[PDB]
């Protein structure tokens, strides 16, 4: 009876309310990470040194699973 | 028997010091 | 936590759906909770 | 209504014990310069500084020098340690803002639940330190759609009567409390240690007092009190021989009042000895419990461990109980048991074997465990139960086809 | 292939020993279990309480620090 209306309402509620909020929060997280690496490059530009040599994105999400300090 | 008298042998010889 | 005494808001949602046409029934069980820590 | 007397006999005979001592303030012991650990040196320092305080008060410039030098190191270490507190507070106010640090939630294992449904309730701000420690206490069967933890256990530990870090009376306390609108659980334990002498001022002579209480409403409607006084000395038969004696009193107070109810009185001894190549540690106990209405019931218990130089890997222990129920002339009920363990390494694996003998029912229990962190060569014995299951499958599949 | 055949072939001979049911009765006749490890516990509820065994207590070291 109403149960498919409940399923459609749950799918619509997810796809119109929950997905963009999590996407927005994640995008703020990568912009904060890019700010971190810009500051590190600026610090090594203040001396006469080289660039900090960040790792690639695969290493970024893998270390996001396997940190030791924060 | 065994753990009444010898349970006071240790008590008496601990009292013999202090 | 602003020196203890947390501030903000929290929302939780949970959906349970029965997929068996097996001894259990077809059911849909939904729960939503919303908490706001306001100054 | 009192517990069985085998509970008291097991509780009063559990091996060679050792009491609680003095803990030292590390910056004033070994004044300024870094130290190391040794029991006799710390025990010497604690009684030495009380002695030098008494002599310095009486006059005596040589004692006044030592006590003033200790006071100088004490002030310097205290100011350094509060400076470290200020530095840590400033570093925390820099690293986070006005925000606080948050603990890990407790892991309860797997469930048929989304496992972060209630994990936000056990992530809280720290508070860092107040003196006591708390742990939550959990039951075996929790509610179906909730977290299983119900009670709180508090733990406190101190050394009250010290002068400047030269302590007096080690003390600790533990209380478990579960309170809801139906029941009430309240258990508690306290220990107090009193040191009479340490070498070279004497031999090591320490007594210990333990108290404990049990309340469980509305199941029992009586409370349980226990008190233990037990004394240890290193010596009495030779140099460095760890002997000890003790007594225990217990009551089931009716209505909570400790003046009425059945009582239990017990005494215990411990010793170690070294003869030939055999080192043995033995303890023994006798309990004289009162029944609900029957009167005297008495029991004897003993434990022994026989350490052996040669073959330094064989462990062997022996245990004994004797029961004396009423009609004592023909109801002596004995019981004794033996336990052996050994340990090998072979095939890239670590083997451990344990043989147990109960000697009333003449049964030998053997249990071997192995651990191969290198390969799966240890799985060749896995063909033993896999055959019989097939022999219990076809024989089922025959009988299910008839 | 040879190993998983020979191991099962030896298991058929070694598992087919005579009787094979009196030892089931001998093992299950001792319905009292193997004796389990002793811990100090409370009388009413059986929660563990702390022990003072010398071979464990001789490794312990504490200290004193000022409070904040
Ligand atoms: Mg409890």
């Amino acid at each position: 009876w109403l149960l498919p209306v409940a399923i459609a309402a749950e799918v619509l509620f997810y796809r119109r309310f929950l997905h963009p909020r999590l996407d927005d929060n994640q995008r703020r997280v990568e912009r904060e990470e890019e700010r971190v690496w810009a500051l590190r490059g600026q610090q090594r530009r203040a001396l006469g040194l080289h660039r900090p040599h960040r790792p690639d994105k695969d290493a970024a999400w893998r270390l996001e699973q396997m940190y030791d300090d924060d | 028997k065994f753990i009444f008298w010898a349970a006071m042998v240790y008590a008496t010889l601990y009292g013999n010091y202090e | 936590f602003i020196n203890g005494n947390q501030l903000g808001e929290r929302m939780l949602f949970q959906v349970d759906q029965g997929l068996n046409p097996l001894s259990g029934g077809i059911y849909n069980r939904a729960t939503a909770s919303y908490t706001k820590f306001l100054e | 209504r009192l517990p069985p007397m085998t509970f008291f006999v097991e509780q009063m005979s559990e091996g060679v014990l050792k009491p609680e001592g003095w803990a030292t303030m590390e910056t004033v012991a070994g004044l300024g310069e870094e130290v190391t650990e040794d029991e006799g040196a710390e025990s010497f320092n604690h009684v030495y500084y009380r002695q030098m305080y008494e002599l310095a008060v009486a006059g005596d410039p040589w004692a006044q020098r030592e006590y003033a030098a200790m006071l100088r190191a004490y002030d310097k270490g205290c100011e350094s340690y509060r400076a470290s507190y200020e530095e840590a507070d400033v570093d925390a106010n820099v690293e986070y803002g006005v925000e606080s640090y948050v603990v890990d939630p407790i892991d309860f294992g797997p469930s048929f639940d989304p496992e972060d449904m209630y994990s936000h309730r056990h992530a809280y701000a720290e508070a860092a330190d107040a003196g006591v420690t708390v742990i939550p206490s959990q039951d075996y069967y929790g509610p179906e759609h909730d977290d299983p933890l119900n009670g709180i256990v508090f733990q406190y530990e101190a050394q009250p009567f010290s002068r400047h870090g030269w302590g007096g009376v080690p003390f600790d306390l533990t209380v478990c409390c579960e309170k809801d609108k139906t029941s009430l659980c309240l258990q508690g334990e306290t220990h107090v240690s009193l040191v009479h002498s340490v070498p070279p001022f004497g031999p090591r002579h320490i007594t210990q007092v333990t108290g404990s209480w049990e309340v469980l409403r509305p199941n029992i409607k009586d409370v349980m009190y226990q008190l233990e006084v037990d004394t240890f000395k290193d010596g009495l038969l030779g140099k460095s021989d760890h002997a000890g004696c003790g007594l225990m009193l217990a009551r089931l107070g009716e209505g909570g009042d400790p003046r009425k109810g059945p009582t239990a009185v017990g005494v215990r001894l411990q010793d170690t000895l070294r003869v030939g190549p055999f080192k043995l540690e033995a303890c023994a106990s006798k309990v004289a419990v009162q029944g609900p209405t029957g009167g005297k019931e008495e029991g004897w218990g003993a434990r022994a461990f026989v350490g052996y130089d040669w073959l330094p890997g064989l462990g062997m222990a022996f245990d004994f109980i004797q029961e004396r129920t009423p009609e004592e002339g023909g109801k002596r009920l004995r019981g004794y048991g033996a336990n052996f363990t050994y340990d090998w390494e072979a095939l890239g694996a670590a083997f451990g074997m344990e043989v147990d003998y109960v000697a009333a029912s003449e049964s030998v229990f053997v249990s071997v465990n192995a651990f191969s962190g290198n390969d799966y060569r240890l799985g060749w014995l896995l063909l033993l139960p896999a055959v019989n299951y097939f022999k219990e499958t076809v024989s089922s599949l025959w009988a299910r086809l008839r | 292939a040879v190993k998983v055949a020979l191991g099962v072939a030896f298991a058929f001979w070694w598992t087919s020993g005579p009787g094979a049911d009196e030892e089931m009765d001998a093992k299950a006749q001792q319905e009292p279990d193997r004796r389990s490890q002793y811990t100090r516990h409370y009388a009413f509820k059986g929660r563990g309480r702390k022990e003072f065994l010398r071979s464990d207590m001789k490794n312990d070291a504490n200290e004193l620090v000022p409070t904040r």
